[PDB]
């Protein structure tokens, strides 16, 4: 059934599983027309498909041409997501295919179930966790490849960089969710924390800076402060 | 006009014949039901006074044979039997009709209710849903499960309704996943009508039979089947116009007949609200929508 705080550590066992987040698939800017009506302009988006145990991220870039001439785009976007996830699964060797796919939004259940009818043994699950994957486009290198794309494209990343050399997947996911929650609550402040010190750089093959163990502790504390703050600045506490 | 005699009535029981019913007391001199209209299927059904658990009954058509009811004290129920010796059976029925020991099928002449609930129901199709080939009549009870419920356990005692499943490979063409799931016309018209049922008459017959088993026996799997067959039509953007008009009549008479006090368990809120107010056919069931709104506005 649904994934929640009670069955947290299942994410880090040895059964292959993927999270799928669709919140950045259909992205628009809203603007006024010369007549003073409102219109939208689509911009490129992405499906965020993540193995939480290994950090492998399958970033399927959704180019705005996929929406041309289509109606009911928010509904289409869920089905397009499920189509692309199903295509990804079929593209993997059998021993790499997931045993479970966890969707971050319940509205993805039926589209994904229908696209995966050929795979009756792959469980499609919702979750009660409020995961911050919508903030993936606040990671500069991910936003850059999405915005530069001129055609549909899949790009593979490891969202944990080399962290698993030193920490567990449980700790790695904890750090990722903390960083993304911070970026979601106050992007400018979070990015300042991450980059303020110019002596700590992002390797060309990495997404995040090359912090030492000690520096990650400071960073993580700064993010936990930011989130508690904004939670005051928001609710006045 | 045909007759279903009773050997005796040794246990107190409520007897139904189609939409009618009456109480028979323990050892009352009751010898059956006369004046049964020829041309329709019928159902004779039973609820014992001591154990309202298990409603049970028999679908039959008097054109197919001479049927009588005999109480079996070993199996503890009223059983339908067939007599192929015609001379012997008529001698008894007459003998009983003379002594006035039978209730008359009490059809009002104005009244087309039973025809309207069984218009497309045929014994031959009933006998394919309820498999017991040695008999010309079909037993159904409250507890019998459907082939689909068994997939999700005795197969001989099952209701073999046509399986409908909206999230199944049969319902969804590869490459039309979104199209086929949001508009079920393919599944209705090609898979089910052209492929399985052959025509809409057979589809409506199974739908009507499922409703009647849900209403008369409280058979839960039959209720599921009835709602699935409604939803499959209402969720299709492309439906023959004659089918929509007939479905409106079918459902109108079903809703009209439903006991007011059973609406809570026999009507699925989600399906009816979806069908009447959201589906492609939301504006195509005028008679059904009007009776539902005036009789069961709570459900909506
Ligand atoms: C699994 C797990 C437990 C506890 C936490 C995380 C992840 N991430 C966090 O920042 C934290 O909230 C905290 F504050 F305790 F560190
Ligand atoms: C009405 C009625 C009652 C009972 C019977 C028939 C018809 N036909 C039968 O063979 C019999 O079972 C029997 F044995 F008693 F004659």
């Amino acid at each position: 059934g649904a994934m929640n705080s009670s069955n947290y550590a299942e994410l880090f066992n040895n059964d292959i599983k993927l999270f799928v987040d669709d919140t950045n698939v259909y992205r628009v800017t809203v603007h006024k027309t010369f007549e003073g009506n409102v219109a939208t302009k689509a911009i490129n988006g992405c499906i965020f498909t993540l193995n939480p145990k290994t950090g492998h991220l399958f970033l399927k870039i959704i180019h705005t041409s996929v929406w041309a001439g289509q109606k009911r785009l928010s509904q289409l976007a869920k089905w397009k997501t499920a189509e692309e996830v199903s295509a990804l699964v079929r593209s993997l060797p059998k021993e790499e295919q997931p045993k479970q796919i966890i969707v971050t939004r319940k509205a993805m259940l039926d589209p994904l179930e229908v696209h995966m009818l050929d795979f009756p043994n792959i469980a499609i699950r919702p979750t009660e966790l409020r995961l911050p994957f919508s903030a993936a486009m606040s990671i500069d290198k991910l936003s850059d490849v999405v915005m530069k794309a001129t055609e549909p494209q899949m790009v593979l990343f490891n969202i944990y960089d080399d962290w698993l050399d030193r920490i567990s997947s449980y700790t790695a996911f904890s750090r990722l969710t903390l960083l993304l929650r911070a970026l979601k609550t106050n992007e400018e402040s979070a990015k300042m924390i991450l980059l303020s010190d110019p002596t700590i750089t992002i390797k060309s093959y990495h997404l995040w800076p090359s912090f030492t163990d000690e520096q990650w502790i400071t960073i993580e504390s700064q993010m936990r402060d930011l989130i508690l703050t904004e939670y005051g600045r928001k609710y006045n506490v | 006009m045909n007759t279903v005699p009773f050997t005796s009535a040794p246990i107190e029981v409520t007897i139904g014949i189609d939409q009618y019913s009456f109480n028979v007391k323990e050892n009352q001199p009751f010898h059956g039901i006369k004046d049964i209209p020829i041309g329709h299927v019928h159902v004779i059904h039973f609820q014992h006074a001591d154990n309202s658990s298990m409603r049970y009954g028999y679908w039959f058509d008097c054109r197919m044979g001479n049927f009588y009811i005999q109480y079996d004290p070993k199996d503890g129920l009223y059983k339908m039997m067939e007599e192929r010796d015609g001379a012997k059976f008529e001698n008894i029925v007459h003998n009983f009709k003379e002594r006035q020991m039978m209730v008359s099928y009490p059809k009002i002449d104005e009244d087309d209710t039973w025809y309207n609930l069984t218009e497309f129901v045929q014994m031959d199709k009933i006998r394919k849903i309820v498999r017991k080939d040695e008999n010309q009549f079909s037993y159904v009870d409250s507890s019998m499960t459907t082939v689909q419920e068994n997939e999700l356990s005795d197969p001989a005692h099952s209701l073999n309704y046509t399986v409908i499943n909206f999230k199944s490979r049969e319902a969804i063409r590869p490459g039309h996943e979104m199209e086929d799931f949001l508009d079920k016309s393919y599944y209705l018209n090609t898979v089910m009508l052209q492929g399985i049922f052959k025509n809409s008459s057979n589809y409506f017959g199974e739908l009507q039979f499922a409703f009647l088993n849900a209403m008369f026996f409280g058979n839960y799997g039959s209720s599921l089947q009835w709602h699935a067959m409604i939803e499959l039509i209402c969720s299709s953007a492309t439906v023959p116009k004659h089918m929509l008009d007939k479905l409106d009549e079918i459902l109108y008479y079903q809703i009209k007949t439903l006991p007011e006090q059973y609406s809570d368990i026999l009507l699925n809120e989600r399906v009816w609200n979806i069908c009447l107010y959201s589906s492609f056919q939301k504006n195509s069931l005028h008679n059904t929508e009007k009776i539902m709104e005036n009789k069961y506005p709570e459900l909506l």
